[PDB]
RNA sequence: AAAAAAAAAAAAAAUUACU
RNA sequence: GUAAUUUUUUUUUUUUUU
């Protein structure tokens, strides 16, 4: 008995790549469970939406052990109904509850399933890559069993003991499905679709998997491109399947391209992110502003300019976006000012990478007095001696945020955000989570993730190479991921599924 | 025909001509106001400016009225006090006034267009100034200033005192008042408007400043110096200028306490005992007289130069420990206006819940253990304050857990939820589905319970909250800032209770954290009276500036890092929507992913710990929605309280294991914590002691906190109560008895007198005149609440009023309001105050027939259906058992008016009304929405506790329902159904079933009597034999230990005759006050008690069934039968009485102490509750009869019908 | 019949205290 | 010394312009 009826919602599991065996034990098994299916959504609609003794329904379909009969008797109408259906099953056992191990599929769960699921011990499928093993035994009696299709194996369908009504095609030869079907014989047999893809690249530490939301044709690429080749689209749309570090770098080529499950959007994301929406719809709300923090070298300033006119667009609004360097390159400038200016349009013009930020003057000289000058030189310190010099970056940084005053950080973003020209819509930026009681005040936080190896994008770079990897590790000691987290893929696909207007 | 010259002025009796004439002057007060303007403003008041007199200690002392010019012509409002933002979203961001200027009251107009941000502004700021200053706790705010006048008149006996001429002063300003407040439109509208802007609070100040003269603390000229005092912070803003001088006008006391040099003092056992008295000195080290130079230069410059000659004089004039405590009792008079602070929550919110950023950042623990989304499972510090925390802390892990796993969760939350408090707001679309009068319940936790009971084992349940925002709201307080707070829903409160339901476990494992004040007496303060009477000992009693403010959210990491540790080594399936179950994990050195086992109570913290959205939203008049920054703890959760007390108390005591590690030895002995309230202390040499506190501190600020270090060799503070050498020091502005912080009158008849009686059992063990305080708390019954208005039909109003007017006196409204009924005022007679079931106050003395008087009752007096004895005393019992009679002398009780006061009483007004409201819920909806809510917890144990009520009330026995754990659920539904107030077709079934009674009782009232009333008549002789004292009478005659308990007092005496505390039956209460959740105070009255000792007594083999009704477990109910075991050796069921433990702060609650007093002849003792019995009758005549003992023995004698129903 | 302004009568939603 | 106040709808009359 499965969680969600697959006699229902048959296209649903055609999405985890599961069709429906055709018209047995299990056939007569799959039928059973969609009666009670029904039964048990009748019986929840009549008590606000509940089941009035969830431990004797779960007792009676999972374990079949318990029958009740009239011989109070409104208190037990509901359950002597239940009783006479599952009594005339007459199977040797009771029904056992599967579940995916899936966030979409526990979505979709009916409410009065999930009250069973405490009185129950259910049989839960875990799944790879979005993908259940279809090797389990549930699965490989009531769907059709996947033939993956490869290079190295096409072959008419005799060549195989295979028939149409047990196997479902998977087509991993990199051709179209209709010469597949046509030059090699598969016209009678049902072919899985998969709308992602999954890329397996060259780490510096091994090889490294990808999921992408975009299509093999629509994502350019194959077997032994570049990692800097359609680098947009992947980091838009891809989400690294590997614990960090990964290797991944710009030296990273592909080794294998598939078909793969497109991933869905957590939950927790889409909620704050349309947290964030219902403040810029507003009228209610005077100033808008999404904080976004992420480690330095992630790319969310090529990303956040693309999200920002993506939301104008759809709003109508104008949208500014202050750089996560925005009031270091500020400081740089009018440190010593007496009465500096705090106009948009002035700092929007020192938000670009040629002007060079207060803090990085201040870690350039203190990795002077201890002697560091190279990358290697950095690395080949312990982590005792590379701790006790963050502590006296932390000094810097936390005279900046400890008062009010002209040139603090919080007075910055306050002139800045209450300004009178200044864009009511703001996304800034930010590099610890220290800087909540700075910036703007605000109700919608999140951390934002890419496919980048933070530490190898800031030591295979140019233009101080190790001042900015040392505050990569000075500002990743600060930034737990105590925020939601969100990717790029989530943070455009909430500005799709919002209705403008 | 003036209240200083009656003769219940210069006898303070009550004859029956003494108490027509009060009660005629005082209803006069109570009902016109032409009569109260008559009163504060008569010309026969001469204005006095010197005066001369004593100060709180005996010396000379001379001020001058002075009243300065902004307050009498004040200035033109200035909009520049309130600027805005360049984009005018919110006010400016460092504003110099967040409370209400002083401005002239008609300055302030409104000639902008509506619907405009300036129009907004000062439609808000119009609301600061005449609705954020009625603040009244008892009845309008002319009549409380009357009340506190009139006291002052009764007692003096004159009227030139200078608290007249401020009054008149002031606030006379024509022919009538300057202001006055219309409950209708709920709104203080200004007849005067060439008036100051802040004068309406100032009535409040002198209902304050006479306050603490009627109790000892201020003397008449001290209360110019104070009066003065608050005036010259008038000037620009007075909360502003009032909490900027708040701690700088205190904290002087150490300096002139270490010029004493030495003292007297008493010392106490370990076992709560004063076993000696010894003379120490009071010299401070060397480190605290460092800070004696900046204080000084502060008061110099930031204080009123005549408030800071007070400080200088008080510091050169104190020669023993008890002047200095009393020139301090004066200066909180002088510093603490007795308000509540109140202003637009807008103007408080950067100052009270802002963010802040103290010394040093806090950096994060390694993670070890992640998730698919790299949300940390496991986590470990490498070093800094995360590691010295968790050095501590790390070793609990293990035993927390298994205390964890033997908990039912689900049902732990339903039993959380007993608030009916809002959440949030329903839809409509999802109104419209539930329909109805559920609706009108739901703003209860319980009722959205069980209204989306359908989805409480749904995951999405949870995301749907984080779209949801935070609603602030905030709370009043008397000295304080506003200090907003938050309002979750149900399911952001519930994130916070598995981490609520861990770090509560440790509470049993340490003595490190304050159970609180919940015993309410000297039992909460015993370990701080033993510790401060040793030597060689620094008291630390150091305060975190802001806590809830400065806990970032890498602060908030160093619990979470505690919290995970006990979830993995847990074995929780099934938690909320959540189940154990294989998932994928990544691990630290491993490159690709793992499979590991995660429980149920691992997700669900896991989860809470990366989703973190501290900012509330506050949705403001003038600005629309404002949000705060992020970081602020939220304060309104399940774990707020156990986070701090958990992080505070790993980081003090790891810091003792750090120092061990370095070679270092740690002289602490005890710390208690409680939230952000710290209290350390160290015994050992000078420069061990210090060094030790002083890197306890330098541990806080490496966390990120800002605290001040007040160390001190004689003086300890924790939870507002100051101990100083063995000495109680109480705080008595800190209770407002003529303001109030809600916008609800609780209490409108026999329940407002509850609560000012509660309020002056707060009052005494911190007050230096427990006698004026009753003569003031008489006079607010007597003028402050006399008048009882409701609304009746027209085709009974007539009746009413004929059937009633025949023992008390009716006020009628207006004919023809065109409309169905009209409001009707009820005077009760004074005598309703000392009655039981009514006023329940303590009375005077009243005369008798023979022209002898009863007992001058104290503020021991006990109350309930004691009370009830006063009927007969002043029918002379005495000459009633001569005779042989149990009659009332029905005729004396009359003239008095008690037959008039006991008549209403029998009314029962209060119980009527509710019967009406409880008619309109349908026991249907309550059932059906009970029914939802069972499904959700142990299926079961409902019924079964129900089944259990049952069964027993076919017996005997009948227990309430809300002691019977199976109605829980409704009773709540009950209470959510009835917040609702009452509508106008209530009023007519109200003002109907009311006229019933009239008729049916007024017909012949007599008084009433019961066969147990025999158990009154009882009676005392004074021997010519003095008693001996206590041994521990010569050990508080040096330095007593309260401020009512001086040499020679009531209080001192009390303590020389019964005792100090019963230490072992106040540790058997501290018992059964833990078995109870959401339960703050339990005292031996309560029901559970009460209902279950009486079955202990008649049927114990029915005890099994009681503690399946209200659940209780096999520990509960060891605790419960260990405490009825006890309370049998003295307690009574049939002779009802009740102390307070307030009341009776350092005396004895045991009335067995009283034995050793009085002499019963042996042949009295004829049954076997007989000696029980006999030992309350002399317990409870010994308190209320305190103030005419002067140390003889007694004998008691008894009425021949009291021995006769003893016996049986 | 197109609109604006006010008077009467009825309906709609509507003030809020967390642990 | 009461039963009112925000915004929205419908019908009822008043006056102004086509
Ligand atoms: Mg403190
Ligand atoms: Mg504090
Ligand atoms: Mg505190």
């Amino acid at each position: 008995m499965f969680a969600i009826d697959p006699l229902k919602h048959s296209k649903l599991y055609e999405e985890y790549g599961l069709y429906l065996r055709p018209h047995a034990p299990t056939i007569r098994s799959i039928k059973y469970a969609s009666l009670i299916h029904s039964m048990l959504a009748k019986h929840a609609a009549r008590h606000n939406g509940t089941l009035i003794n969830p431990r004797m329904y779960a007792d009676m379909i999972t374990l079949g052990n318990t029958k009740v009969t009239v011989t109070d008797i409104v208190t037990y109408k509901a359950l002597t109904e239940m009783s006479t259906l599952i009594e005339s099953f007459r199977l040797p056992s009771g029904l056992a509850l599967i579940i995916f191990d899936d966030e979409k599929y526990q979505s979709l769960i009916p409410n009065y399933i999930n009250q069973l699921i405490a009185y129950t011990q259910p049989h839960i499928i875990p799944t790879w890559q979005g993908i259940a093993d279809f090797s389990d035994t549930y699965l490989r009696s009531y769907f059709k069993r996947p033939f993956e299709l490869t290079a190295s194996n096409l072959a008419a369908p005799q060549k195989y003991n295979l028939s149409p009504m047990t196997r479902s095609i998977f087509n991993n030869t990199g051709r179209e499905d209709a010469v597949i079907r046509k030059l090699y014989g598969y016209g009678e047999y049902v072919f899985i679709r998969y709308e992602g893809c999954l890329i397996t690249w060259t780490g510096i530490y091994g090889e490294v998997t990808m999921m992408v939301n975009l299509s093999k044709r629509d994502l350019g690429l194959d077997v032994g491109d570049d990692y800097l080749k359609e680098y947009k689209k992947l980091l838009f749309y891809g989400v690294i399947t590997d614990a960090i570090p990964s290797g991944i770098s710009a030296r990273s080529t592909i080794m294998k391209i598939s078909p793969h499950k497109m991933m869905n959007p957590s939950g927790g994301a889409l909620a704050v992110l349309s947290k964030f929406l219902e403040a810029v719809v507003s009228t209610n709300v005077i100033n808008a502003t999404l904080v976004v923090y992420a480690e330095k070298g992630a790319g969310k300033t090529s990303f956040l300019s693309t999200y920002a006119e993506q939301l104008s667009l759809a709003s109508g609004q104008v949208v500014g976006h202050l750089s996560s360097d925005a009031y270091g390159r500020w400081l740089a400038k009018n440190k010593d000012v007496e009465e500096p200016s705090f106009a948009y349009d002035y700092v929007l013009s020192l938000d670009t990478d040629d002007n060079e930020s207060y803090y990085e003057q201040k870690a350039s000289e203190l990795l002077i007095s201890h002697g560091i000058s190279e990358v290697a030189q950095y690395e080949l310190l312990s982590v005792r001696k590379k701790i006790k010099m963050m502590d006296e970056m932390n000094e810097v940084l936390i005279a900046q945020l400890e008062n009010a005053d002209t040139h603090s950080e919080r007075n910055f973003y306050y002139m800045v955000s209450t300004g009178k020209t200044t864009p009511r819509t703001l996304i800034v930026e930010g590099h610890f989570n220290a800087q909540d009681a700075t910036i703007a005040r605000t109700d919608t936080t999140v951390l934002l993730r890419t496919i980048n190896d933070t530490t190898q994008a800031m030591r295979d770079r140019q233009r101080g190479g190790v001042v900015q990897l040392f505050l990569r590790d000075t500002y990743y000691r600060l930034l737990p991921a105590l925020h939601t987290t969100v990717y790029p893929f989530e943070m455009l696909e909430s500005i799709r599924r919002w209705k403008w207007v | 025909t003036e209240l200083y010259n009656t003769i219940f002025s210069e006898t303070r009796k009550f004859t029956r001509e003494s108490f027509k004439e009060i009660e005629h002057l005082t209803a006069k007060l109570a009902n016109d106001r032409v009569a109260r303007h008559d009163f504060l403003f008569n010309n026969s008041i001469a204005l006095i400016s010197d005066y001369s007199g004593e100060d709180s200690n005996g010396n000379q002392l001379q001020a001058t009225v002075t009243i300065p010019n902004e307050i009498t012509n004040p200035k033109e409002y200035d909009p520049s006090d309130y600027p805005l933002a360049e984009d005018e979203s919110f006010f400016k961001q460092g504003h110099k006034y967040d409370y209400l200027v002083t401005f002239r009251a008609g300055s302030l107009t409104n000639t902008y267009e509506p619907k405009t941000k300036m129009y907004k502004l000062h439609a808000a700021l119009d609301k600061l100034m005449h609705v954020k200053q009625r603040k009244s706790r008892f009845a309008d705010l002319w009549r409380e200033l009357c009340a506190v006048i009139a006291s002052l008149d009764v007692w003096y006996q004159t009227t030139n005192y200078p608290l007249r001429t401020y009054v008149k002063l002031l606030f006379h300003k024509g022919d009538e008042f300057p202001f006055y407040e219309s409950p209708s439109q709920d709104k203080i509208i200004f007849n005067d408007k060439s008036v100051a802007s802040i004068l309406p609070t100032f009535v409040y100040t002198c209902c304050q400043v006479g306050t603490a003269i009627m109790s000892g603390i201020l003397t008449h000229v001290e209360s110019i110096v104070a009066m003065n005092h608050f005036l010259h912070c008038a000037k620009d803003s007075y909360i502003d200028e009032k909490l900027k001088i708040k701690g700088i006008g205190r904290s002087w006391y150490q300096e002139a306490l270490h010029n004493v040099g030495r003292a007297t003092v008493p010392v106490w056992s370990q076992f709560n005992e004063v076993i000696g008295h010894r003379t120490k000195t009071t010299s401070e080290p060397h480190f605290v007289s460092s800070t004696f130079i900046s204080l000084r230069a502060k008061r110099a410059e930031l204080l009123y130069p005549e408030f800071n000659e007070y400080i200088n004089r008080a510091l050169r004039l104190s020669k023993t420990q008890n002047d200095v405590a009393n020139y301090y009792a004066a200066c909180r008079a002088m510093t603490n206006d007795g308000t509540f602070l109140a202003t637009l929550t807008e103007l408080s919110l950067d100052a009270a819940v802002f963010p802040r950023i103290e010394q040093r950042l806090v950096t994060r623990p390694a993670v070890l253990m992640s998730n698919t989304r790299h949300e940390s499972l496991k986590q470990k510090y490498a070093n800094g304050v995360g590691s010295i925390a968790q050095s501590y802390l790390s070793s609990f892990t293990d035993e927390i857990a298994k205390r964890v796993n033997g908990i039912h969760h689900d049902e732990a939350w339903l039993n959380f939820l007993t608030t009916s408090s809002p959440g949030r707001k329903l839809t409509e679309i999802e109104k419209l589905e539930v329909g109805g009068d559920v609706a009108a319940w739901s703003n209860s936790r319980i009722v959205m319970q069980a209204v989306f009971a359908r989805e409480y084992r749904t995951p999405e349940r949870i995301f749907k909250s984080l779209k949801a925002p935070i609603k602030l709201v905030e709370r009043q307080q008397s000295d304080r800032r506003q200090r907003a707070i938050s309002g979750l829903d149900n399911d952001r409160l519930f994130l916070s209770f598995m981490p609520y339901t861990i770090g509560k476990q440790i509470y049993d494992l340490n003595d490190n954290a304050a159970q609180g004040k919940q015993a309410g007496n000297a039992f909460d303060i015993g370990e701080m009276l033993y510790w401060t009477s040793q030597r060689n000992v620094l008291l630390s009693s150091i305060d975190v500036a802001g806590m809830d403010a400065s806990v970032t959210t890498n602060t908030k990491d160093i619990y979470n890092t505690f919290v995970l540790d006990v979830a993995s080594k847990c074995t929780v399936p099934r938690f909320g929507p959540y189940y154990a179950k294989n998932m994928e994990v990544f691990e630290v050195g491993k490159r690709q992913s793992q499979v590991k086992y995660v429980n149920a109570a691992w997700q669900a913290c896991a989860l809470e710990a990366a989703n973190s959205q501290t900012s509330t939203s506050y949705e403001s008049e003038i600005f629309g929605q404002v949000k705060n920054a992020e970081g602020t703890y939220p304060s309104g959760r399940a774990d707020t309280s156990t986070h701090h007390t958990v992080l505070l108390q790993g980081l003090v005591r790891g810091n003792e294991l750090k120092r061990a590690s370095d070679g270092k030895n740690s002289c602490l002995t005890t710390i208690k914590i409680l939230g952000d309230d710290i209290m350390e202390i160290f015994q050992g040499n000078e420069n061990d002691t210090h060094d030790h506190a002083v890197s306890n501190a330098s541990i806080l600020n490496e966390s990120g906190f800002a605290t001040t270090a007040e160390l001190s060799q004689n003086s300890i503070v924790l939870l507002q109560q100051l101990v100083v050498n063995g000495t109680f020091w109480g705080f008595a502005d800190r209770i407002s008895l003529w303001t109030r912080e809600d916008t609800k009158d609780i209490g409108r008849l026999n329940l407002a007198m509850m609560e000012l009686n509660a309020l002056i059992d707060d009052l005494l063990f911190r007050v230096r005149r427990p006698e004026g305080l009753k003569m003031l708390g008489f006079f607010c019954g007597a003028i402050c609440l006399r008048r009882f208005t409701l609304s009746v039909d027209n085709k009974l109003y007539d009746s009413t009023y004929n059937n009633l007017s025949k023992y008390m006196t009716l006020v009628k409204y207006d004919k023809n309001p065109d409309f169905d009924s009209t409001l009707m005022s009820l005077i009760l007679p004074l005598a309703w105050l000392f009655m039981p079931r009514g006023g329940e106050y303590p009375a005077y003395p009243f005369e008798r027939r023979d022209g002898t008087f009863t007992e001058d009752e104290s503020m021991f007096t006990a109350r309930g259906a004691y009370k009830r004895r006063l009927l007969y005393d002043v029918s002379n019992i005495r000459e009633m058992i001569q005779q042989n009679s149990m009659v009332l002398d029905d005729d004396l009780l009359h003239e008095y008016g008690f037959t008039g006061a006991l008549l209403l009483i029998d009314l029962n007004i209060l119980d009527l009304i509710d019967e009406v409201k409880k008619e309109d819920i349908s026991p249907v909806k309550v059932n059906e929405l009970a029914t939802s809510l069972e499904q959700l917890g142990k299926l079961g144990e409902r019924e079964k506790s129900r089944r259990a009520a049952s069964d027993l009330k076919i017996r005997g026995h009948a227990l309430s329902n809300d002691i019977v754990y199976g109605y829980g659920l409704q009773e709540k539904i009950q209470k959510s159904a009835m917040a609702t107030k009452e509508t106008t077709v209530q009023s007519k079934r109200v003002s109907s079933r009311l006229h019933e009674v009239i008729v049916a009782k007024t017909r012949d009232y007599k008084i009433p009597t019961m066969p147990a009333d025999a158990l009154h008549l009882y009676e005392f002789e004074v021997e010519d034999v003095t008693v001996d004292l206590l041994p521990h009478a010569k050990h508080t005659s040096y330095s007593n230990l309260a401020y009512n308990m001086s040499f020679g007092s009531d209080g001192w005496f009390a303590f020389a005759l019964l005792g100090g505390l019963d230490r072992s039956a106040n540790l058997l209460r501290l018992d059964v006050a833990s078995i109870r959740g959401n339960y703050h105070k339990f005292s031996y009255d309560d029901p559970v008690f009460k209902q279950g000792y009486k079955i202990y007594k008649s049927d114990a083999t029915l005890l099994n069934d009681f503690f399946v009704a209200i659940s209780a477990g096999p520990k509960e109910q060891g605790i419960l039968l260990r405490a009825f075991a006890y309370y049998s050796l003295y307690g009574n069921v049939e002779y009802h009485y009740v102390l307070s433990p307030r009341q009776l702060f350092f005396l004895s609650d045991n009335p067995v102490s009283a034995e050793r007093l009085v002499r019963i002849p042996p042949s009295y003792y004829v049954s076997t509750q007989c000696r029980a019995l006999y030992n309350i009758f002399s317990y409870l005549h010994i308190l209320r009869s305190i103030t005419s003992n002067q140390g003889k023995r007694l004998g008691m004698v008894l009425h021949p019908g009291l021995i006769a129903y003893v016996r049986g």
